């Protein structure tokens, strides 16, 4: 119920450990070299919104490992999953075998757990130069999109993907966000918040990991971009060894916790109202509200 | 003007790059061979110079043109790589600080014991405590013990070439003494306890209170200007920024004069926060004129 399975499958050195450290463990992006091949399936319980058990299992790609998965375990391994998260290294040598693993994937949780949400990550993008980006993702998502609308999935969701940029946060956010029972209260209480305020734009974002929860409304990478931005802030908070609490900057931008469990970003339409009258709304809004 | 010099492959030309265009670390693991002695200029009011003459010339080496050069000069950046070379480089310096002393007197002679990147933190110790001693023996040579010898330990990818470029840059500074003094206790009118000014597209702190300093606050304040600075850019449409942390510590960051900014941590011991940021505010207000008069 608040339970979730997701798999995170996909073949050795695509770079899956890498995302699982760097959202949920504050791995930076340099920190993730060390990470060692992963032994079968390693599992995390993490806990996201306050009541929420995200369990990760984070599959090991090698072959050996692989064609458990698919045989010995296939029962274990595909039985009541809510999400696959299938992760294809760019710069991959064997792109026919990937897209065949993904597709004895596929075909697993067909059987299994026909309801899986799948998404897919064409990872380690900061590899292809700018130009070559854009074609290498639509030619791969052609792919993809067909090997698994053939499995009674599709409409098939998924992204470019890269350690060194905001687009990890971009995808885990709409990731793991499929998993929010709340959306449709959050989604409106935003709206009433965001309408009392005359404010410009509020996003809503899961206090600990930063992903955008849910937004109320011009640079369209914006969100992934302050998850970024505010989880590199939230590291460096801890050479004063506490935990952010209040931002403002201007008189535009306003972030502060909400419950425990979120944080809300509001930007105001103009800079010219006190602080008295702003900070008193953000009051209740509240765990309440 | 800092003169920037070392031998070959060292450091001295991604430093300067990676400081002042602000650049990324990455992009010099493969940059060229800069050997035209290059005058850039930043500025951090009044304007300093930067050259680096290219690394070579057989023990530089007496001339009409070793001598103009160290007349101007301020200060003498050498820099010192650490893959290897650890042993000649430092009689380099010997003698091109025999002739810059007889130059200039009032010259500051700062060693970057460079490219100190992953490799332990016993391991440092060990390079420097230790290599100080090799360019002091080498100063009871042909010369005198007594120097101005000062020795950081850059990384072009840690945070302390930036505050070994601040404490360097800050000696060159027309009255350092009385902007730390003005804003030592001159910011101790109040709840304050840390403050660094700041040129913000670089980042070296031009100044810093008579507390010495821990790299600790220098990394969370510079890390703070990205942080404003990042989202501001997001939404353009004072430059100041207030955060708060959950024991109450709230570091706050305003404007000054041209690409400068105050960034100073607040420890409020117990009193609320509006009237840390009104006190703290009226002396700043007083720094600030404090800096326009300059
Ligand atoms: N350039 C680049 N390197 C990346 C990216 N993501 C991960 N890496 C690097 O790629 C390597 C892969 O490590 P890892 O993340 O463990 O991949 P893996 O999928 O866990 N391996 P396995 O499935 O066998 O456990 C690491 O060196 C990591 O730093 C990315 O987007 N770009
Ligand atoms: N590991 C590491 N390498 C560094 C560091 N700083 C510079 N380097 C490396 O040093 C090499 C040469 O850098 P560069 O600054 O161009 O040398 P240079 O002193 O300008 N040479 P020249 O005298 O020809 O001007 C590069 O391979 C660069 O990656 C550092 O902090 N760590
Ligand atoms: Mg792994
Ligand atoms: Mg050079």
């Amino acid at each position: 119920p608040l339970g979730s399975k997701l798999l995170l499958m996909g073949r050795s050195g695509s770079g899956k450990s890498s995302m699982r450290s760097i959202i949920f463990s504050n791995y930076s992006a340099f920190d993730t070299r060390r990470l060692g091949a992963t032994i079968d399936v390693e599992h995390s319980h993490l806990r996201f919104l306050g009541n929420m058990t995200l369990n990760l299992w984070d599959c090991g790609g090698q072959d050996v490992f692989m064609e458990n998965y698919f045989t010995k375990q296939k029962d274990h391994i595909f039985q009541m999953v809510q999400v696959l998260i299938h992760v294809f290294d760019v710069e991959s040598t064997e792109v026919l075998k990937d897209i065949e693993i993904f597709a004895k994937a596929l075909k697993q949780l067909r059987k299994y757990s026909p309801d899986a949400k799948i998404f897919v990550l064409l990872h380690k993008m900061d590899l292809v130069q700018l130009d070559k980006r854009e074609e290498l993702f639509q030619i791969m998502m052609k792919n993809l999109s067909e090997t698994s609308s053939e499995f009674g999935f599709p409409n098939l969701i998924g992204f470019p993907t890269s350690i060194w940029d905001e687009s990890l946060y971009k995808a885990w956010s709409q990731i793991v966000c499929s998993l929010i029972p709340n959306m449709s209260n959050h989604q409106s209480n935003l709206k009433k918040f965001k309408e009392i305020m005359n404010a410009l734009e509020i996003i809503l974002f899961e206090r600990t990991t930063f992903l955008v929860i849910c937004s109320s409304n011009l640079d369209p990478k914006r969100f992934e971009k302050i998850s970024n931005i505010m989880k590199n802030f939230k590291q460096s908070c801890t050479k004063l060894k506490s935990g952010f609490k209040t931002l403002i900057l201007n008189n535009n931008i306003y972030v502060s916790e909400l419950s425990s469990n979120m944080v809300c970003f509001i930007v105001l339409k103009d800079m010219n109202i006190p602080q008295e009258l702003v900070l008193e709304n953000i009051k209740k809004a509240k765990e309440f509200f | 003007m800092v003169l920037l010099m070392g031998v070959r492959r060292c450091g001295k030309s991604s430093i300067c790059k990676v400081v002042f265009h602000n650049m990324q670390p990455l992009d010099t693991l493969y940059l060229e061979s800069t050997s035209n002695p290059s005058l850039e200029h930043f500025s951090t009011l009044i304007d300093l110079a930067v050259m680096e003459l290219p690394g070579q010339l057989n023990y530089f080496e007496p001339s009409y043109d070793s001598e103009r050069l160290f007349k101007s000069v301020g200060a003498l950046v050498y820099v010192i790589d650490s893959q290897d070379e650890y042993i000649n480089a430092i009689t380099n310096l010997a003698m091109i600080i025999e002739y810059a002393y007889k130059v200039n007197p009032s010259i500051n002679i700062e060693v970057l014991i460079h490219k100190v990147d992953g490799l332990s933190e016993d391991f440092k110790v060990d390079a420097q405590r230790d290599i100080m001693q090799r360019t002091g023996e080498e100063l009871l040579e042909l010369g005198l013990d007594g120097v101005q010898v000062s020795f950081y330990l850059t990384s072009i990818f840690d945070h302390s070439i930036y505050e070994a470029f601040s404490r360097i840059v800050q000696k060159l500074i027309p009255e350092l003494s009385f902007l730390e003094n003005m804003l030592d206790n001159l910011i101790q009118h109040s709840k304050i306890e840390k403050a660094f000014l700041f040129d913000v597209n670089s980042k070296i702190y031009v100044s810093t209170d008579s507390n010495p300093v821990d790299i600790q606050m220098y990394e969370v304040c510079s890390e703070f200007i990205d942080v404003t600075i990042d989202l501001f850019d997001l939404y353009k449409a004072e430059l100041q920024n207030v955060s708060q942390l959950a024991n109450g510590v709230i570091i706050y960051l305003r404007q000054m004069i041209r690409g400068l900014a105050l960034v100073a941590i607040i420890r409020p011991n117990g009193t609320d926060m509006e009237s840390c940021l009104t006190v703290a505010d009226y002396n700043i207000d007083i720094f600030k004129k404090g800096l326009e008069d300059i």
